[PDB]
Order: C-alpha cells, then sequence, then structure tokens
C-alpha cells in the first residue's frame, strides 16, 4: 500500500 | 550578523523541511538548524516591543524553555525579504514519518512512549498559549540516542484561544470532520482529533483516512493487530462530534497509557 507525506 | 555567528552548512533534507540548513554556532559548536522563511509567503503576523515578526517566531518564543519536547528557538534575524530562525538541532535524528516508513507498525510499548511524549509536548504548548495545528509524524523529530521526541514546524500554528477558529493551513488528512464540513473548529478538540490520527499511524503503520469522505464517515478499520484498549483510545480521539472526544487528562488517564517507558528506556530497548 502507498504511504506518502501530505503537504500542509 | 548571522554569517559571523554561525558556520552555515548544506541544505537539510533537500528542502523537505523547507529552506532549512545545517549549521553550527561558532560560540560553542552547538549544532543548529537554520530555517529561512520568505516574508511574501507569511500568512499570519505577530508582534514581539513593536517588532512585527512572523507568528511562527511569536509561537516558538512562547514555547522556548528547558522543556525538551518542543524545538527550541535560539535566535532569529530579520532580512529585507525574509526571516531567519536559529533552532537547536538534536543529533542523531530521524523524523517519525521516516521512522514509521522504515519500521512499519510500531510495537504498542513504543507507540505508548512516543504518544505520551507528544501529549506532554502539546500540553506544554497549550500551557504556553500556543496551538500547533499541524501535529503529524512529519513534524516530530526523534532524538535517537536520548529517546526524546521534538515537536517541530510551528508555521501553521496560532495563539491558543477558547473561541472558534475559521482558518486552517495544517495537514488536511489530520484535520477534523468539523473543519471538513463546516470550516469551523475549536483548538483543543481539533488537536485531540489529530492525535487520534497520529496514534493510529503509529500502531498501524499509516494514517487511517486519505479522503474527505473517510474523515467524516466515522468508521475506523484496523489493518494491524491492535489491542482493544488502544483501539478504544483511538476511536475516542476520533469521535465525530468534538464534545465526545477526550480531554488531554482523559487521554493520559486512559488504561492504554499506563506504565509508560522513560525516554532513556525507550532508546535502549527500541532505538539503540
Ligand atoms: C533536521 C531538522 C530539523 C532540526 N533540527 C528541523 C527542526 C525544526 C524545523 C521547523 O521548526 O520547521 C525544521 C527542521
Amino acid at each position: 500500500r502507498k504511504r506518502r507525506r501530505h503537504p500542509s | 550578523p548571522l554569517e559571523s555567528q554561525y558556520q552555515v552548512g548544506p541544505l537539510l533534507g533537500s528542502g523537505g523541511f523547507g529552506s532549512v540548513y545545517s549549521g553550527i554556532r561558532v560560540s560553542d559548536n552547538l549544532p543548529v538548524a537554520i530555517k529561512h522563511v520568505e516574508k511574501d509567503r507569511i500568512s499570519d503576523w505577530g508582534e514581539l516591543n513593536g517588532t512585527r515578526v512572523p507568528m511562527e517566531v511569536v509561537l516558538l518564543k512562547k514555547v522556548s524553555s528547558g522543556f525538551s519536547g518542543v524545538i527550541r528557538l535560539l535566535d532569529w534575524f530579520e532580512r529585507p525579504d525574509s526571516f531567519v530562525l536559529i533552532l537547536e538541532r538534536p543529533e542523531p535524528v530521524q523524523d517519525l514519518f521516516d521512522f514509521i516508513t522504515e519500521r512499519g507498525a510500531l510495537q504498542e510499548e513504543l507507540a505508548r512512549s512516543f504518544f505520551w511524549q507528544v501529549l506532554e509536548a502539546v500540553r506544554h504548548c497549550h500551557n504556553c498559549g500556543v496551538l500547533h495545528r499541524d501535529i503529524k509524524d512529519e513534524n516530530i523529530l526523534i532524538d535517537l540516542n536520548r529517546g526524546e521526541l521534538k515537536l517541530i514546524d510551528f508555521g501553521s500554528g496560532a495563539l491558543l484561544k477558547d473561541t472558534v477558529y475559521t482558518d486552517f493551513d495544517g495537514t488536511r488528512v489530520y484535520s477534523p470532520p468539523e473543519w471538513i464540513r463546516y470550516h469551523r473548529y475549536h483548538g483543543r478538540s481539533a488537536a485531540v482529533w489529530s492525535l487520534g490520527i497520529l496514534l493510529y499511524d503509529m500502531v498501524c503503520g499509516d494514517i487511517p483516512f486519505e479522503h474527505d469522505e473517510e474523515i467524516i464517515g466515522g468508521q475506523v478499520f484496523f489493518r494491524q493487530r491492535v489491542s482493544s484498549e488502544c483501539q478504544h483510545l483511538i476511536r475516542w480521539c476520533l469521535a465525530l462530534r468534538p464534545s465526545d472526544r477526550p480531554t488531554f487528562e482523559e487521554i493520559q488517564n486512559h488504561p492504554w497509557m499506563q506504565d509508560v517507558l522513560l525516554p532513556q528506556e525507550t532508546a535502549e530497548i527500541h532505538l539503540h
């Protein structure tokens, strides 16, 4: 599964 | 003069933290992080004296003390087009996002220690009049030798108030359903929601919700084996109605939170 960062 | 008081090194994290450069204070070889913020990109402004500074500087100064749970602002400078923030840099360090990516879902004993430290840090912020508004694993640094967590990046924060917030520039997938639905929230209950997202993240290896529909839907599916006590705390933090969420006191008195490891024990058992 694709885990990613998220911009603020 | 910044260029005289600090030896400036290369970019840190290749821009992933913003324009943050490694540095060393010449006075005592203290490792520092040198963070640059463009005036033209600053949303909220504050006052220090009549000095007009980014709100981020105001908030960082208010939480700056001996408490090690928040990043410490050592100094700051104004430039024609920017502000420069000098932060005390722990070493060696890894942020919690990368830590979880590499380790997967954390053992509950380790998640408990980390979560407890974040709770204590957020309590410190609130006691100092500061609402962080961007609690997430990306904004948490782990001191790998001391086992101590540091809250970073106050650039979305605000002065803590008891009245309603109608603006928000933090991370949407950590924001609460009342913000998605109504563009309104109160600070403490919104923080507790983001802490539920964070705790799920630690014990499951990724955050539970990616889409608005999941945030407001009110269903939490556990993809990893998680104890009933931990599931209960997570679901309580992720209550749809803000008044149904626990206070910080209720979180730290929760049965899952008892018998936390000390930071040094955490480093020796799980990090060394
Ligand atoms: C290695 C990264 C940091 C250090 N030391 C750091 C600390 C604070 C921030 C921040 O507050 O934005 C950003 C990066």
